[PDB]
RNA sequence: CCUCUGGCAUGUUGGAACAAUGUAGGUAAGGGAAGUCGGCAAGCCGGAUCCGUAACUUCGGGAUAAGGAUUGGCUCUAAGG
RNA sequence: GAAUGGAUGAACGAGAUUCCCACUGUCCCUACCUACUAUCCAGCGAAACCACAGCCAAGGGAACGGGCUUGGCGGAAUCAG
RNA sequence: CGUUCAUAGCGACGUCGCUUUUUGAUCCUUCGAUGUCGGCUCUUCCUAUCAUUGUGAAGCAGAAUUCACCAAGCGUUGGAU
RNA sequence: UGCCAUGGUAAUCCUGCUCAGUACGAGAGGAACCGCAGGUUCAGACAUUUGGUGUAUGUGCUUGGCUGAGGAGCCAAUGGG
RNA sequence: AAACUGCGAAUGGCUCAUUAAAUCAGUUAUGGUUCCUUUGGUCGCCACUUGGAUAACUGUGGUAAUUCUAGAGCUAAUACAU
RNA sequence: GGGUGACGGGGAAUCAGGGUUCGAUUCCGGAGAGGGAGCCUGAGAAACGGCUACCACAUCCAAGGAAGGCAGCAGGCGCGCA
């Protein structure tokens, strides 16, 4: 029991500049069959994929890279939700989401996450891959998506999408953060909202002004003053801070009525655990199809991911299972502004090593890290190392016309070929992919990779990394930590880690450095800590504990007052290992 | 990464554990013991959160009259734990499984030694109750 | 443990965190419902007599006198039980309980004050929010203000305003029965 | 280092002592010594036994 | 197996030790014939009462087939001349 | 291969095999205990066997030497094994 | 032969050797007797090296591998008939 | 209290983690050194613990008998447990 | 509103697994019994009216989690008592 | 004793007179609520849109615990000619 389907690349396929092509080598069209159509003129190839031998010739004739075939099991073409056109994407199944229940989406990039979002926002009809509304209704009984569906359909249910792209949102609404709140009042719960998500100081500042993580928190407190059903929340985490991205996952689990459906989609775990309760994954070949999953509890969900393995289904997605000499040294360096005073602890910095900074959005994690590169200039003190330097920074625009591969030679041609590079940065974050699409037609986590890429391999002995983490696949945030080991290991060059995920920064960890105090305010910089007692200290500062659950040691987030948390405080040891 | 050690092993090549997975299989006969190069006239043993080929003896017939690859999950000869405590476990037992760890049965009746589910984490998952 | 004390004779009660075992050294292994000297607690506390009336299990699972042990114990309960409510007209429910026996193995004590010492202390003793509600039934009212049948009833009885209503307080009063 | 108590008998078992049994119904006891390890499996109920605890409480000795 | 009547002085010697090999007895964690030509050797079984008893059969048997239960001490009751 | 009897066959057999259940130190893998020995002493006291005797390697030799040749070497008297 | 290439690995027709873990020849020794198969138990020696150490070779990319060298230190098992 | 001629002589091999899904490879597949954690076989000890033994003939319990009974005991090749 | 009190929740609805002088049907007995309710009969020194308890309400909570509940305040009855 | 493609009946279908077959199925009676058992309340239950066990299925768990019963009506899966 298996079928192939053919998928076409609409951007990549120029049937003009080619020819014919396909029809020429394919074997079923040389016999005499309908299995390719093409003609120098009209846009895009169409392929019979019941025709379709899926003999591979096609694929490696076209010049493009346009055609792909892949090998999808027969049981799946029973329960097909969406399929948009022809030689196109071809979704399964959709989510249940349930009423006063917030769901947690877990699964990679390009396998129709978005597309089932637009379907349970109630944009996209499901066509149901057709290519009708008591027709998908009659479908979808027996669950309780025809309940979602009658819900909608009559009572007009408002669909209100939380974005992924977050820097797209300040070149579109204008005025200040107080201004734009007051005019979305429905509910007229500001002033709660903003002290949940610390808005007292951004008020009065414009929305071009705010750095990633205010932006979050901003466009959250705005979804959750809006009055309405069926809120979409598409990664709410990313560019946020440990303590922030908790406090969000607090007030979206406080919109929770029994009237409201809520849909989470986290990538960061511990996060997604701490909101979910009611989790559905999502797993199928990125580009070409995807399997929505029964939905499962928050921790059987989550493990299921991580094994790659669905028990019910018995279809292992995945192949592998994702589970768990000194350089320099800077002396007591104090850096006082006038009102605001820095200051740092005196150690060591040695070589081959990946310094995680356990702090806070505004304890100024950048600002150490412009001052330590030289973008920023010293008050007191005089941070002036003779030494090369790199800086992955946070906002991640596309302002250079042209094509990654141009990108990638202009800034270092040396790294662009050399092997030891390739095999550590370039295959692993699917760079032979990226390659030969443009700058301005990335992806959000397409970016991210192309940044790790770029800071990695311009030469230098520090090596700065701001926000890794934002907008990667789980997969590929375990990946991108591995590659900056990796790199690291090999080059005998120094790196320093700004990241708010537990995961990560457990995972990178050699030596940990720690920021104090509030923002705006003193920061008293630790001297490098062990892994062991730096996060215990980071964590004793937020007031957060964790756990491991046997079957996968994941980082489980607590309760407050909740017999384990107070245990673990009572020991000291505030997660483990 | 944390390694076995040692530990008193009582189920010599000829030993019917009592399956306890829900396969159908009520025995099973120990006919060798994996990671044994041994020596003149010695039989092969297992203990708890061993590897062993078993035959079984007694149970539903698709199974009967093959070797399977099973692991030891109680036995009743006494162990001694690093901490210093002995323990041992009314009955000796075990789970039909393949070559890789995992198991052909779902769901285990009785406890698991932890010497055998820390090792065993297929084995684990299914299992109610440790140690 | 989160030990919550009471002082019933104002009417005000305290959660008060305590942490060593030698501070709560003189609860444990003590049954409930017994006057426990608080003085060992703290000097704050000097010559303060607390009853035991034993709150909560770990794990929430209050303790109900009778069943000992320091463990959990799992009761057939009826309609007149502690621990359970029935949903029916003689309902009856397996609940588990826990121990008479204090042990750190608990999250609440429950310690009611039976007689303070020398000493004062904020948010307890100093504190006094009345009876919500005065007599209703005529017995207690004569009771309350000695009266005797040959007194009139109606006159000295308790009555309170409820002011912030919109327009104005009712000098408001209950229905005398029996 | 948590000092267990035996199962039959009532005394507190250190670290070193002793050996536990675990019953396939899936609950586990432990025991000071032979003695009253074969008690137990015998079936002996130890509140019928003069020298364990059980047996003390019950027939109040002491105090 | 223990005792009285009657009869003996331990079977052609004593003393001191308590090594190995033996001869004759015992007991053994977990496994249970993997030992060996071969269950050799030993071990299980065992009395009685009450149930219950297959194939096959020369219809006699097989048959204590197999497989179960009970059994002490004490104080009474009933039944048998 | 058919009273040099053929084919059968209940019951029986210190008869010959094979398997299963139970049981077990037969074994994994041995350990500890008891008695009588062995052991030391008092007393008593045999036999078989014996060319001479009594450490080896190799050589040659009636073609596997304790003895001969060439080397290695050799230290009273004895005890239990 | 090995796509090609006698010799990486092989190797016909021929030819030269070693070995006494085969079996024959032979009949020297022993017929006034050297206890006649196997298994068990135990030690030691050899190397004509299966594994392990260090290496040279390939028709050795890796993995797997055969070919060869130093080499006998250490190993070389449990069962069914 | 010591020296040391001469004899003897001993350690063994494996797995897991890591390196690493890395080198190499079109891919399929797929290594290695240094580390770390443990195991096999062998050797030499030892008894804190777990186990075995147990005639301290230690202390209960019990069969048959025997000291008139009670009590205290004994016998039954170590009465049995 | 709530909460205690009382009543109901044994009807209805579903299915036909079982069950063969059993169910079941006609026939009769209860002089061999129970029966909420309905309907009718009965109902010769705190009484100028007694006791204290509790819920809702108030306020401390505990538990990851349930139509979980605990401790402290009160306050009624045709509830529970005399 | 075994079987029943057996819940009983009223009735249904064929039919000259006889019969033959069917009756899960709207009225009456029974029995049952995955399987067995035990019981609280109550006038009435050995109740299951009541509880207590076990078995068999299965659901969250922060793994200490907690909850469950469509042969009601819709609907799903499965079984299937239906
Ligand atoms: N309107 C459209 N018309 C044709 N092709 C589309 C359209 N929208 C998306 N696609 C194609 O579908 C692919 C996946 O898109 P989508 O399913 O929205 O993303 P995701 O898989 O993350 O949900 C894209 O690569 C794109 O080429
Ligand atoms: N060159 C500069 N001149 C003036 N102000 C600056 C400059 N660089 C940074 N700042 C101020 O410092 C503040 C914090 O800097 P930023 O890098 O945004 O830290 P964070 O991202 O943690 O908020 C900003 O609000 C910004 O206005
Ligand atoms: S793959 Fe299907 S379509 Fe593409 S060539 Fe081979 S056959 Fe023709
Ligand atoms: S597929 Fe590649 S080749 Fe065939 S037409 Fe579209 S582009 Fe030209
Ligand atoms: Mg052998
Ligand atoms: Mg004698
Ligand atoms: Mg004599
Ligand atoms: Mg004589
Ligand atoms: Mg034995
Ligand atoms: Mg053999
Ligand atoms: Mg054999
Ligand atoms: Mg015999
Ligand atoms: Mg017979
Ligand atoms: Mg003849
Ligand atoms: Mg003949
Ligand atoms: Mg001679
Ligand atoms: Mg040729
Ligand atoms: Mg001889
Ligand atoms: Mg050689
Ligand atoms: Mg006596
Ligand atoms: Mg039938
Ligand atoms: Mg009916
Ligand atoms: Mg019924
Ligand atoms: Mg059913
Ligand atoms: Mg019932
Ligand atoms: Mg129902």
């Amino acid at each position: 029991k298996l079928t192939r389907i053919a998928i076409v690349n609409h951007d990549k396929c120029k049937p003009k500049k080619c020819r014919q092509e396909c029809k020429k080598s394919c074997p079923v069209v040389r016999m005499g069959k309908l299995c390719i159509e093409v003609t120098p003129q009209s846009k895009i190839a169409w392929i019979s994929e019941t025709l379709c031998i899926g003999c591979g010739i096609c694929i490696k004739k076209c010049p493009f890279g346009a055609l792909s075939i892949v090998n999808l099991p027969s049981n799946l073409e029973k329960e097909t939700t969406h399929r948009y056109c022809a030689n196109a994407f071809k979704l399964h199944r959709l989510p249940i989401p349930r009423p006063g229940e917030v769901l947690g989406l877990v699964g990679t990039n390009g396998i129709g996450k978005s597309t089932a979002l637009k379907i349970l926002a109630g944009k996209q009809k499901p066509n149901l891959g057709k290519y009708d509304w008591q027709e998908i209704l009659t479908y979808f009984r027996g669950s309780e998506l025809q309940n979602y569906f009658t819900k909608i359909l009559e009572d007009d249910l408002k669909a209100i999408i939380k974005p992924q792209y977050v820097d797209q949102i300040p070149k579109a609404a204008k005025g200040t953060v107080g201004s734009i709140l007051d005019r979305k009042d429905e509910t007229k719960t500001q002033a709660i909202v903003c002290q949940q998500l610390d808005l007292t100081h951004l008020k009065e500042r414009n929305v071009e002004d705010l750095s990633g993580g205010e932006l979050q928190r901003f466009a959250c407190a705005v979804v959750c003053i809006q009055k309405a059903d069926i809120f979409m929340f598409d990664e709410p985490s990313s560019y946020l801070d440990v303590k922030q991205r908790l406090k969000a996952a607090i007030t979206i689990r406080s919109l929770i009525n029994p009237d409201r459906y809520i849909i989470v989609v986290e990538h960061d775990l511990s996060v997604l655990d701490y909101l979910s309760d009611f989790i559905c994954c999502l797993y199928g070949v990125p580009s070409a199809y995807g399997v929505v999953t029964m939905p499962f509890s928050v921790r059987e969900g989550i493990n299921i991911f991580l094994d790659g393995y669905v028990p019910t289904e018995n279809l292992r997605f995945r192949d592998a299972s994702l589970v768990f000499m000194c350089m320099y040294k800077y002396p007591g360096m104090k850096k006082k502004m006038g009102e605001f005073e820095l200051a740092i602890v005196a150690g060591e910095f040695t070589d081959s090593e990946i310094m995680v900074m356990l702090g806070e959005n505004g304890t100024g994690k950048t600002t150490f890290i412009r001052m330590l590169a030289g973008r920023l200039k010293p008050d007191e003190g005089g941070e002036v190392p003779v030494l090369n330097v790199s800086y992955k920074p946070q906002k991640i625009s596309p302002k250079s016309t042209g094509s990654v591969r141009q990108l990638l030679h202009e800034k270092i041609r040396d790294a662009y070929t050399h092997p030891q590079f390739v095999t550590d940065v370039m295959k692993p974050l699917q760079i032979e992919n990226i390659i030969d699409q443009e700058v301005q037609t990335l992806s959000g986590g397409e970016l991210q990779r192309v940044a790790l890429a770029l800071c990695l391999g311009k030469p230098a002995d520090v090596y700065l990394i701001d926000e890794p983490s934002a907008y990667l696949d789980s997969e590929q945030r375990l990946m991108a930590a591995r590659v900056v080991k990796r790199f690291i290991l090999h080059a005998k060059k120094t790196a320093f880690v700004v990241e708010h995920d537990f995961i990560m920064a457990t995972y990178l960890a050699d030596r940990v450095i720690v920021f104090d105090g509030v923002p705006s305010k003193n920061t008293v910089a630790n001297s490098p800590q062990t892994l062991l007692a730096g996060m215990n200290k980071f964590l004793s500062q937020l007031e957060i504990t964790f756990r491991r659950d046997p079957n996968n040691y994941r980082p489980r987030i607590n309760k407050l007052n909740s017999i384990k948390d107070v245990e673990q405080k009572k020991s000291g040891n505030y997660f483990f290992l | 990464s944390g390694a076995k050690f040692r530990i008193s092993l009582g189920l010599p090549v000829g030993a019917v554990i009592n399956c306890a997975d829900n396969t159908g299989a009520k025995n099973l006969y120990i006919i060798s013991v994996k990671g044994i190069k041994g020596r003149l006239n010695r039989l092969p043993a297992a203990g708890v959160g061993d590897m062993v080929m078993a035959t079984v003896k007694k149970g539903k017939p698709e199974l009967r009259k093959k070797v399977h690859p099973a692991v030891v999950i109680r036995q009743r000869k006494s162990y001694r734990r690093k901490d210093g405590v002995f323990l041992y476990f009314e009955d000796n037992a075990g789970v039909i499984v393949n070559n890789k760890g995992e198991m052909k049965g779902s769901a285990i009746t009785g406890p698991v030694a932890k010497e055998c589910a820390d090792l065993w984490p297929r084995i684990a998952s299914n299992a109610g109750s440790i140690a | 443990m989160k030990l919550n004390i009471s002082f019933p004779a104002t009417g005000c009660q305290k959660l008060i965190e305590v942490d060593d075992e030698r501070k709560l050294r003189t609860f444990y292994e003590k049954r409930m419902a017994t006057e426990v000297a608080a003085d060992a607690l703290g000097e704050e506390w000097k010559g303060y007599v607390v009853r035991i009336s034993g709150g909560n299990d770990k794990q929430g699972f209050p303790m109900k006198q009778g069943v000992l042990t320091h463990g959990r114990v799992r009761l057939l309960l009826s309609k007149g039980h502690s621990c359970y409510r029935p949903r029916r007209t003689g309902e009856r429910k397996r609940k588990s309980v826990r121990g008479c026996i204090v042990d750190a193995n608990l999250s609440v004590l429950n310690l009611v004050i039976v007689k303070k010492g020398e000493k004062d202390i904020p948010g307890l003793t100093d504190t006094t929010v009345p009876r919500r509600l005065g007599p209703k039934r005529a017995s207690r009212i004569r009771k309350l203000f000695n009266l005797s049948k040959e007194d009139d009833v109606r006159q000295y009885v308790v009555r309170k305003p409820l002011n912030k209503e919109g327009k104005k307080p009712r000098t408001k009063a209950p229905k005398i029965q029996r | 280092m948590k000092v267990e108590l035996c199962s039959f008998s009532g005394y507190k078992i250190y670290p070193g002592h002793g050996r536990r049994y675990a019953r396939t119904d899936g609950k586990v006891f432990q025991f000071l010594n032979a003695k009253c390890e074969s008690a137990f499996l015998s079936k002996r109920n130890p509140r019928q036994i003069n020298w364990t605890v059980l047996y003390r409480r019950k027939h109040k000795k002491g105090q």
